[PDB]
């Protein structure tokens, strides 16, 4: 099925040619364009006064790169290295040791926030859901030294809030 | 549980704190070292030793699909408590 | 159109752009890769991998990473025979070593031999 | 079988089989392989001394029009006397069929430069020269597009490693942007993932 | 939060002066919100 | 007709007889081409059947119903192009047997 | 909007497309969040008692491509396909 | 072994085309050092041009010499046009060390240069 | 000695070299080229700035990832200077202003600054301290500037014995003071000998001395390879540029050689003349 | 700045207010896409196919996923096919409205750009509610669509359909019936059918100049054969005609969205195969084989049988082709992309052989360039 465009002919009737002549010599369609633009003038513009009104979102945003921990407990990661294996720019870096207990843990857990391209593959991949793409997007950093997060940075960034993260996960653990 | 180092810098949960021959001290000049304040080692003694009377029990982690996968741990040692590898919290049996 | 053709060597190394330092300084190593011994399967065999000998890998002082000034230390090629490996190594200019293939030797085992009468080949447990 | 298995249609398989034996009948000077995959697209594997005759034939002849040109890539397979493969990828406008002319070549001997008969081939050919190094004899314009002007190495080979030999930085000693050998910040740790146990049984090559 | 305004101008925050002793009468930042109201304010829910 | 659907294709005033003398020229130049090649036989078959399509109809609309190449001059243009490859294929002698064989460890894939 | 009659009349007069109806300031289909917890159904998998994986073993069915001629009067010359039918002007307001 | 070379038949056309290309580079350099507002004397540039010719001197095959003629012709065309910039011409030179000599002693103090 | 101080392979762009360098000043000229050559060497450079962060923002990115570091300092106290030399392998005094201000004259920059930093450097455990000075800055006349540099040389010679006192002659480059003053004037000429030396020869000599041990305590002075007439030099500058007050006494008075003390070739770096680099650097004439 | 709309280093050699010839020096936006995918796996190197065209955020994902499915012998389930078709039409709508608005801002014409970018902001909000990303939502894995849409979205797309039909008719009110915009693009951009078929043109040029051609009608790679639409055809090969072609393809994309919503079946999300698609969380946390297939599927990558394939979708630029080369492994051996933007930039001389510089600005504007795709 094909519906082509631009196949008319100029009708040589007096009415059609004097309408096209009025269009030419009387600037009518240009006035029509001005009418359309003023019709959008007298509306109310959909702006938001920014630092008071933040924008809308979804409960599945990808932001801050926080870590979680067990209820009234210790860390949730294991250093199972799946997130370093699936990080598509390989920004994850994990060096792992066990501590004085015997349970396996880490030493060093690094995200390059430069090389992080915010897929969510480490959100889908982590079996204990230890790393979560955080909720907020306000990084705005002066130097290049700060943008290389450490494990203690991610723990203090997960300790800065979990109530947000827990509410969003309980909203959306059923889909993914 | 920070350690009174001669440098005075805060130690971490991992024993990585510096010496007097380290210039990474002088790159910490004027920029306060953010260390974790709530550790991970001592938060096991804060949790009581649970007592479940059966022999071989099941651990999930506080709710379905939020936590670690099902791990079926054994309690056959007479003097050593059980320990889930994922959780970290112990279990004992009640005869 | 029935042209010049003559049987001589090939010298692509002046065309491929890589500098003389990496032409003369490193040494290729061509081998059949042995099995990762914990698993037991030979699909990772049946090729001819070419690798380059590694060089310095210092510590990045800011993160403890491994910054290396080695552009060629992460190339590994998969071939199908040793003669094409030698021909490519001489064609593309650099030197090479040939670690020869060592296939598993066939042996002869049987459960009836495991349960003999006077012979000491005996499992003694099953 | 019936759910979640992409079903094949043997009609296109049989018609392209007949068309392939037809082509091998009518151009016996250059044909080596005529192979048909399971998803029914034709692959004609050709010596590089009949590029101009095969394309001048396959543009016309009213049993297969094939006006449209696409991808040309000379996919570098080593362990061969001829490394590179020119892949012409031709499309009809009347017939809705896709054929892949895979002609082979090496690093040095020129292919016949199809730009005289397919006008789309000009920047495709310039790209293959700038990335691989397959020279094109009797071709008007060979320059560098997609690489820097002070750059050489033909980077899409396998013999060009992933990082570069040159890397730019600005310096104020000469007030300009100068090129230095590469000094990375991280290793690009390459993970071995060629796992054994032969994930496909039908493609077992004959051993010795 | 008003219901006569549209989606984006529903909910807004008014900050006080010297909340952390920083003379924030002027120059209001982002992330001067506590996180529960950060869930409320991006319209991630329908409940305060 | 009047102002066909394509762009750089101005309408034809003599479809039939122009195409008829075209196909006689096709058969003529094909008659120069040697015999035992398959190319002569298949070109002869398709060209004589296309000409017998045309010679049996003085129509235009029924010509488009019976013969493809919509609408009209595209058959003419493709006819001129097949004449062009025929004039090329007096040269290049494609029915001669193969130029030299591949190195025989090449085309098989799994490397 | 939410305003007087004269300016709304000038808005309708500058473009007669009933501006108060569809005005791109939405107030009503702000979606009512905290939805009930959705159950995601599963179709023709996880059914017990018949799901031999060898039956629907679609990865293994990829045959190597069949080979016709190499280097190692027959009434013929078919095309790769039938000629595709010429289309039609659609009914949904064509031109002309 | 069936090989069709690019332009030549033996090294005689190779020597002919490379002496023509060197003549082109010799008369094309002072125009560029006028145009790009460089920092280099003319004879220093000519000496590094003949250095770049002398670098590839150990090549015997006719195809490789013809392909080098092609490469040099392409870059001479892109330098007589103004399509390249001051970065590229300085990239041909070396005024940013790279200071490491070929001494075994200096390759002993600086680590791991066999 | 301690790890992360040992060298590593090649040089530059997070190729870690041995030194940890604390450089004073560096918002001006010679410190900026020295920071650039250390970033080409690839070491960690501590620079204190009293000034705006924007000037060191424009001379900032020559260091690699987290290599250079910033702090604040003044010429009144010792706490910020001790904070600068908390951990420093080598340290260089490159300070000075060529015109007196309100808060500081030529007095007490050259007097007050090197006393405190030489004191806290000898105390806080640094090695191979390098101090610049001007050539032929003596007790002799016509320059409060040069007699104050002689006072500073006396102090830096007396306290902290194991230094490297160094002095170049009048140096020229892309942001030179006196050569731009020659181009930007309005004019008369006498007979006055003068040797200028290009700036990168001086800074190659400085970094070779800063990485080289067992040549320390020996003071140095730098040599122009031509050493010719002032008025011929003004003629040559106006010729290449196409056109036909303590500073003006300093440039008119004297610039002589001193055969007492070693120079360039006793350290092993090639000198570059004025004429080649002057054709290189004299842009900004008409059109 | 702006007359490149991005970066193209134009070298136009001209007799005055006219031409002689020109070369678009392109490749300044080179990023090493094929090399990086050669050193990665399938699932890991999916975002390169998300962003080699950086506007059509779902179509090129669909193209890569159809190449993997076409090689892998897996039919995707029905509801995934319908969601993929719905977002194909939404992505087509977004890409054509960007093409018209950047043509307008390149030629002058400040405000209609802004009306339609407020509409495009609404559609970015819909992509965010679906995935989370603003623009580069990966979201289309091979083997069906992953992490299906949350409850409460179709009504929003319905509301947008009504509002957007009114807004695009007001754009026709604004721009189409203009005197000097018509005078600005009528005379230029002749395309002969010979040139359109030899110079490798793809998509909207072929529609707008002569030949009846559509991948969606001819070779339906999915369920496009069950909806009522009709592709516009050109009349003279003109940028005013091509503008009308783009606006009516937007209108037909609205109709395909309407019929797709009124014929949406609630089947299932992903394939019936835990060897390609990952198992979901419930069976993951309580199974054994699901945890095994999760772990090896994300570490190793699923294996892909050896073979060389090619496919092409109808991206809003044109015949977006992708050519896979698969050694029997979990890494693709060599991939390459047929770019309609690249083949269109190859015909720049034949479009602007006899014109002036503002005509060259209109020629670059009238063909939807991104130059992330002209590079490959
Ligand atoms: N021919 C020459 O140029 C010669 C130069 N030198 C030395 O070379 C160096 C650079 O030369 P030049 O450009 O002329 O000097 P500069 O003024 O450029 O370099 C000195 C730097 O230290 C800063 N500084 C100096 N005194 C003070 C102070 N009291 N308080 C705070 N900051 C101070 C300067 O200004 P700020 O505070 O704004 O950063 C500047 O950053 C100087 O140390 C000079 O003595 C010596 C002999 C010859
Ligand atoms: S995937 Fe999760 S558990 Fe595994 S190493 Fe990463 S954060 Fe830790
Ligand atoms: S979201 Fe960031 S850290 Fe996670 S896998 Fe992607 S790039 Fe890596
Ligand atoms: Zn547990």
């Amino acid at each position: 099925t094909y519906k082509y465009v631009n196949l008319r002919e100029p009708s040589m009737d007096m009415k059609s040619v004097t309408d096209r002549a009025a269009q030419t010599l009387l600037w009518t369609e240009l006035i029509r364009g001005l009418g359309m633009t003023l019709s959008y003038l007298f509306r109310e513009p959909a702006t938001i006064n920014y630092p008071f009104e933040k924008g809308p979102l979804s409960p599945r945003f990808r932001g801050e790169h926080a870590l979680r921990r067990y209820p009234s407990g210790e860390e949730r990661c294991i250093a199972c290295k799946l997130c370093e294996a699936v990080c598509p720019a390989q920004a994850i870096t994990i060096e792992a040791e066990p501590r004085a207990d015997g349970s396996r843990r880490t030493t060093r857990y690094d995200i390059d926030m430069t090389k992080c391209i915010y897929c969510g593959f480490c959100q889908e991949a982590c079996p204990v859901d230890a790393i979560v793409e955080g909720p907020n997007f306000e990084f705005s950093t002066e130097t290049h030294e700060e943008l290389l997060y450490n494990k203690e940075k991610l723990l203090n960034n997960g300790d800065k809030w979990e109530a947000e993260i827990a509410a969003n996960i309980q909203a959306d653990y059923l889909y993914r | 549980g920070v350690r009174t180092s001669p440098t005075g810098e805060k130690v971490t949960h991992t024993g990585q704190v510096y010496d007097d021959e380290d210039y990474r001290r002088v790159r910490f000049v004027g920029r306060q070292k953010e260390v974790n304040e709530n550790f991970a080692i001592d938060l096991i003694a804060e949790q009581p030793v649970s007592q479940v009377g059966s022999r071989v029990i099941s651990c999930d982690g506080g709710g379905g699909a939020l936590g670690h996968p099902r791990v079926y741990i054994n309690l056959d040692k007479e003097t050593k408590t059980g320990t889930c590898g994922y959780c970290g919290l112990q279990f004992r049996q009640q005869h | 159109t029935q042209l010049i053709t003559v049987d001589e060597k090939l010298d692509i190394t002046t065309l491929t752009g890589v500098p003389e330092e990496h032409i003369k300084t490193r040494k290729a190593r061509i081998f059949v890769p042995a099995r990762n011994n914990m698993q037991s399967g030979v699909n990772n065999t049946k090729k001819w991998k070419m690798e380059f000998d590694t060089r310095e890998r210092w510590e990045n002082p800011l993160m403890g990473w491994a910054s290396t000034a080695d552009p060629l230390s992460n190339l590994v090629l998969t071939f199908s025979t040793k003669e094409d490996a030698i021909a490519f190594a001489e064609k593309n200019g650099w030197s090479y070593d040939v670690e020869e293939r060592k296939v598993p030797k066939p042996k002869s085992k049987s459960y009836g031999a495991n349960f003999s009468w006077n012979k000491r080949t005996r499992v003694s447990t099953k | 079988t019936r759910p979640t298995v992409r079903p094949r249609n043997d009609v296109a398989h049989k018609q392209l089989s007949a068309f392939g034996e037809y082509v091998a009948e009518i151009l016996p000077k250059y044909v080596q392989q005529v192979q048909v995959s399971c998803f029914s697209e034709l692959e004609i594997c050709i010596h590089p001394d009949g590029v101009i005759p095969v394309l001048t034939f396959l543009r016309d002849h009213s049993n297969a029009q094939f006006k449209s040109l696409a991808d040309l890539t000379a996919v570098d397979i080593p362990t061969r006397q001829n490394r590179f493969e020119i892949v012409y990828n031709l499309l009809s406008l009347r017939f809705n069929s896709r054929i892949r002319v895979k002609t082979y070549t090496d690093e040095l001997t020129p292919v016949e430069s199809s730009v005289s008969v397919y006008k789309a081939a000009n920047w495709y050919e310039r790209e293959i020269w700038d990335m691989f190094g397959v020279f094109f004899a009797n071709h008007p314009d060979l320059r560098r597009i997609l690489t820097d002007y002070g750059f050489e190495g033909h980077p899409f080979r396998k013999d060009f490693p992933l990082s570069g030999y040159v890397e730019l930085r600005y310096d104020d000693e000469v007030k300009r942007v100068v090129a230095e050998p590469v000094e990375l910040a991280q290793e690009f740790r390459k993970f071995d993932l060629n796992s054994p146990w032969e994930a496909f049984p039908a493609y077992r090559q004959p051993p010795e | 939060e008003d219901n006569k305004q549209f989606f984006g101008r529903h909910r807004w925050v008014i900050y006080t002066t010297e909340m952390n002793g920083k003379n924030t009468f002027w120059d209001v930042d982002g992330s001067m919100v506590p996180p529960e109201w950060h869930r409320w304010l991006h319209c991630m829910t329908d409940d305060p | 007709k009047k102002t066909t659907g394509l762009v750089g294709l101005a309408v034809c005033e003599t479809p039939h007889e122009r195409l008829k003398i075209l196909y006689t020229k096709i058969l003529d130049v094909l008659g120069h081409i040697p015999k035992n090649a398959a190319y002569r036989k298949y070109t002869e078959q398709i060209t004589n059947e296309k000409l017998s399509i045309v010679k049996a109809e003085p129509d235009v609309k029924k010509l488009e119903e019976q013969l493809q190449g919509g609408q009209i001059e595209e058959v003419i243009l493709q006819a001129e192009n097949e004449l062009s490859l025929a004039r090329k294929m007096i040269q290049w002698k494609p029915w001669e047997p193969l130029v030299e064989e591949p190195p025989a460890s090449q085309w098989k894939w799994p490397i | 909007a939410s305003a007087t009659r004269l300016i709304q009349g000038l808005r309708n007069w500058a473009s007669g497309r009933d501006l108060q109806a569809k005005l791109q300031l939405r107030y009503q289909e702000i979606s009512k969040r905290t939805q009930p917890p959705p159950k995601l159904p599963v179709g023709p998998s996880h059914r017990l008692s018949n799901n031999y994986y060898c039956a629907r073993d679609g990865r293994r069915e990829a045959m190597p491509p069949s080979i016709v001629m190499s280097s190692q009067s027959e009434k013929k010359a078919v095309s790769p396909a039938p000629p595709i039918k010429r289309w039609e002007l659609s009914q949904d307001e064509p031109y002309l | 072994t069936s090989v069709k070379p690019i332009f030549s038949r033996d090294m005689n056309e190779a020597k002919r085309r490379v002496r023509e290309l060197y003549r082109a580079w010799y008369r094309e350099v002072p125009n560029t050092v006028h145009l790009f507002q460089l920092d280099i004397s003319v004879k220093q540039g000519r000496d590094k041009v003949r250095e770049m010719f002398k670098k590839n001197a150990h090549v015997t095959d006719p195809r490789v010499v013809d392909l080098l003629v092609i490469k040099g012709k392409m870059e001479l065309e892109e330098t007589i046009n103004v399509w390249k910039q001051r970065t590229h011409v300085m990239r041909f030179f070396h005024e940013t060390e790279a200071p490491r000599p070929k001494d075994f002693l200096s390759k002993f103090y600086v680590g791991h240069d066999p | 000695l301690h790890h992360a101080v040992i060298p590593h392979g090649k040089g530059g762009r997070s190729s870690v070299s041995g030194i940890v360098a604390t450089v004073f000043g560096a918002t001006g000229f010679l410190g900026r080229y020295l920071v650039n050559h250390l970033g080409r060497m690839g070491s960690q450079v501590i620079v204190p700035y009293r000034c705006e962060p924007y000037d060191t923002m424009h001379l900032r990115p020559m260091g690699d990832l987290g290599q250079i570091i910033f702090m604040d300092w003044n010429g009144r106290d010792k706490d910020s200077i001790r904070r600068a030399v908390e951990h420093s392998n080598v340290v260089i005094n490159l300070v000075g202003r060529e015109w007196e201000t309100k808060n500081f004259d030529f007095e007490d920059v050259f007097v007050k600054i090197p006393q405190a930093i030489a004191q806290v450097s000898k105390e806080a455990g640094v090695e191979k301290f390098i101090h610049i000075s001007h050539l032929n800055a003596d007790i002799k006349s016509s320059s409060k500037y040069l007699r104050n540099k002689a006072v500073g040389e006396k102090e830096v010679r007396e306290t902290f014995p194991e230094a490297t006192i160094i002095k170049p002659a009048d140096i020229f480059g892309r942001e030179d003071r006196f050569l731009n003053y020659f181009a930007n004037i309005r004019s008369l000429g006498k007979k006055t000998v003068k040797q200028p030396v290009y700036i990168v020869d001086v800074t190659k000599g400085i970094i070779n001395a800063i990485k080289d041990p067992d040549a320390r305590g020996k003071t140095f002075a730098f040599v122009g390879p031509n050493r010719y007439l002032l008025f011929d030099l003004v003629q040559y500058v106006f010729a290449v540029a196409h056109r036909p007050r303590d500073k003006v006494e300093r440039i008119h008075t004297t610039d002589r050689t001193l055969p007492h003390l070693p120079g360039l070739e006793d350290l092993g770096v090639q000198a570059t003349p004025l004429e080649l680099k002057a054709i290189e650097v004299l842009r900004r004439h008409r059109t | 700045h702006p007359a490149a709309h991005g970066v193209l280093r134009l070298v136009m050699e001209l007799s005055g207010e006219m031409v002689r010839k020109c070369d678009p020096h392109i490749g300044l936006l080179h990023r090493g896409t094929e090399k990086l995918i050669e050193y990665k796996t399938y699932l890991q190197a999916l975002p390169y196919f998300d962003r080699l065209d950086y506007v059509s955020m779902m179509c090129n994902e669909q193209a890569y996923s159809l190449a993997v499915e076409k090689l892998l012998n897996i039919q995707p389930p029905p509801r995934a096919q319908w969601i993929r078709v719905l977002f194909g039409e939404i992505t087509r709508l977004l890409n054509h409205i960007m093409a018209v608005t950047t043509h307008a801002l390149d030629i002058g014409a400040m405000t209609p750009f802004f009306w339609m970018f407020e509409e495009r902001e609404k559609m970015f909000e819909f992509y965010e509610r679906v995935s989370g990303a603003r623009m580069h939502a990966a979201y289309v894995r091979p083997g069906g669509v992953h992490q299906d849409l949350p409850l409460g979205l179709m009504d929003d797309i319905y509301e947008f359909s009504k509002n957007f039909s009114l807004r695009i008719d007001e754009l026709e009110e604004m721009l189409t019936n203009n005197r000097i915009w018509r005078n600005r693009t009528v005379d230029i951009g002749v395309v002969t059918a010979e040139d359109a078929l030899n110079y490798g043109f793809s998509g909207v040029m072929l529609r707008g100049s002569g030949i009846q051609w559509d991948l969606r009608k001819t070779q339906p790679y999915d369920v496009y054969d069950q909806v009522e639409f009709d592709v516009p055809i050109g009349s003279r090969g003109d940028c005013y005609d091509r503008y009308l072609c783009r606006v009516e393809e937007m209108r037909q994309s609205i109709r395909i969205i309407s019929q797709c919503l009124n014929k949406m079946p609630p089947g299932e999300i992903k394939v019936d195969d835990a060897k390609v698609s990952p198992p979901k969380r419930a069976e993951m946390k309580t199974s054994m084989e699901s945890l095994i297939h999760h772990f090896k599927l994300y570490t190793e990558g699923y294996q892909v049988p050896p073979g060389a394939t090619y496919t092409a979708i109808e991206a809003p630029k044109g015949e977006f082709g992708v050519y896979l080369v698969s050694d029997g492994s979990s890494r693709p051996y060599r991939c390459k992309i047929k770019a309609p933007g690249f083949a269109h930039l190859a015909g720049l001389d034949k479009m602007s052989k006899g014109h002036m510089l503002a005509d060259v600005v209109a020629i670059i504007g009238t063909q939807d360039i991104v130059f992330g795709e002209v590079d490959r």
